[PDB]
């Protein structure tokens, strides 16, 4: 995870901005109607049958409230994504048994989540920050992966 | 494949573009250039400096493209012809690239139409992209 | 999209596969869960133990679907399409481990049909499994 | 590059058994058969055709045997992928303008390659070891690029 100090600033600087709980609930919602095959893993969540289902969904709301929670604290220990997401790792792998390419995904509609609330803030530099850190966050999440 | 509804949401979106089309094209490309590097080994020919004219051109070459296909929605594959042969033949991206790019595009759409680029959109506008990426392809060998 | 010339050598060289169809199948799956292990998390009911019945059972059920595609060439989409129902609406498999067993089951047949497995007859073989990977992730969306 | 000793052991072995100028010519010439559009880097060796004009054209071998050599020399360094291959990463990116994707295609071939001499040898668990060498090799041929 090669951040610059200017990118790191950046990212930082952005994230301020963001209110996770909102933002989370978009993402997740987001990444169930864009991919529905990533429904495989909400039976238990309910009706995901439109769009209007997935967004408004309480429990999509309140897993991608979670699941941006640990990204945020995730983005206060940038020089240690692997083993901030170490026991989460092996969650994902041993527990609930997710295929690593769902992080990549969610890392690119996040991608597109803070594009679409920020508008012209979001210029070319700061998204290639993102990127960068969307990426070394799913790799660490895919770290513990055997 | 496209349903009614996503030729619906596409022509919409395309629409509200409208002649912003080729700036965003540029834009959609200067992004990948940032932020895939790895795309900028099929350009060193090109200028790639901030506001660079060659960039803009281009975009806006891309854009017409586009705007191509969304006019001819139910006739993709014969429409786009002459560039599925250019790309197979002459130019022999590697396919993961388009993705890189159809990527850059939507980050672009999102950040300049809050008020379309609802989760339904966003996601037949992602279907779109993937079959013109599929079309500029599929003559690859 | 198979030429002639593909799906000739395609008949030819599973021909030989003839009866080692199953094991071959279940080889392939073997070498995929070891040097790819990320697809083991399609399989956690399957006990993955070197020489597991499950695995073994699998292997000879991929190969069977195979073999109706080779003997289907010409007609891929209608022939399997209830087996691409079954991946876009139940188990949703990510598109992108398909390129991974592809690969597990072209060194499986590289590496038991050594006279076969020339640079045009590999060729074909690869662009086989693509479209057959094609076709059963045409109804994911 | 987490590679276990008894992997290393399995790459090694296997390795002192190759006939790199063989091995090389024809990982080189399937690649630009199976992958087609590779062909665009090598306009100038003549005749590419056809399969028969690819495997039989003696620039295509040598290129090869060339490529091979420095692949071999870099499984005596695999504690340190990056740094044996920095210098031939900027050359890849700065003169030669090649897009990383084309290493993995490379080591997918190498790798069918390797069984289609070895046969029995090439075992699962061997296998499993090469994958993770060429994966290896390209992220550092592809670690300088910008
Ligand atoms: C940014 C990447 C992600 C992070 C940081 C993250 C984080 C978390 C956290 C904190 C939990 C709760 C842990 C617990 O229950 O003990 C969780 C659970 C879960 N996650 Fe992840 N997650 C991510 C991506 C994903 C994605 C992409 C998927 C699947 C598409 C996924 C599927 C699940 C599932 C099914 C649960 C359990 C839900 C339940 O309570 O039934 N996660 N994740
Ligand atoms: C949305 C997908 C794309 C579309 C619609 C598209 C369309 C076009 C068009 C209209 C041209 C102009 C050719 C002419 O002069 O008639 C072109 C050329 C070109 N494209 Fe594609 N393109 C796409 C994706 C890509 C990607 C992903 C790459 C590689 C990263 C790429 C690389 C090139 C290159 C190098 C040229 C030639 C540039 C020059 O030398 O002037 N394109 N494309
Ligand atoms: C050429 C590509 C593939 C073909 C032709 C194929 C074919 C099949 C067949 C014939 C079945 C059995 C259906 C039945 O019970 O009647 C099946 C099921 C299944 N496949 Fe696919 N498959 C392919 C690739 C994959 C991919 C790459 C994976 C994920 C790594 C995958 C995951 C599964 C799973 C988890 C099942 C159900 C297993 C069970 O519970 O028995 N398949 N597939
Ligand atoms: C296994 C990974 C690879 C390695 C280790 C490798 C290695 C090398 C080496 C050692 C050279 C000699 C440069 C010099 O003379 O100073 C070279 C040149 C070259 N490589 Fe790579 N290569 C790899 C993959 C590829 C790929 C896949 C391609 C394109 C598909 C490629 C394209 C080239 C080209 C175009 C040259 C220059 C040829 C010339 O002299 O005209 N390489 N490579």
């Amino acid at each position: 995870m090669h951040l610059t100090p200017e990118e790191k600033s950046a990212v930082t600087a952005l994230w301020g901005k963001v209110n996770v709980d909102e933002v989370g609930g978009e993402a997740l919602g987001r990444l169930l109607v864009v991919y529905p095959y990533t429904q495989r893993f909400f039976e238990s969540f309910g009706d995901l049958s439109t769009p209007d289902a997935v967004m408004g969904n309480p429990k999509v709301k309140a897993h991608g409230k979670k699941v941006l929670g640990a990204f945020s604290d995730g983005l206060a220990h940038l020089d240690n994504l692997k083993g901030t997401f170490a026991t989460l790792s092996e969650l994902h792998c041993d527990k609930l048994h997710v295929d690593p390419e769902n992080f990549r995904l969610l890392g690119n509609v996040l991608v597109c989540v803070l594009a679409h609330h920020f508008g012209k803030e979001f210029t070319p530099p700061v998204q290639a920050a993102y990127q960068k850190v969307v990426a070394g966050v799913a790799n660490a999440l895919a770290h513990k992966y055997h | 494949v496209l349903s009614p509804a996503d030729k619906t949401n596409v022509k919409a979106a395309w629409g509200k573009v409208g002649a912003h089309a080729g700036e965003y094209g540029a834009e959609a490309l200067e992004r990948m250039f940032l932020s895939f590097p790895t795309t900028k080994t099929y350009f060193p020919h090109f200028d790639l400096s901030h506001g660079s004219a060659q960039v803009k051109g281009h975009g806006k070459k891309v854009a017409d493209a586009l705007t191509n296909a969304v006019a001819h929605v139910d006739d993709m594959p014969n429409a786009l012809s002459a560039l599925s042969d250019l790309h197979a033949h002459k130019l022999r991206v590697d396919p993961v690239n388009f993705k890189l790019l159809s990527h850059c595009l939507l980050v672009t759409l999102a950040a300049h139409l809050p008020a379309e680029f609802t989760p339904a959109v966003h996601a037949s506008l992602d279907k779109f992209l993937a079959s013109v990426s599929t079309v500029l392809t599929s003559k690859y060998r």
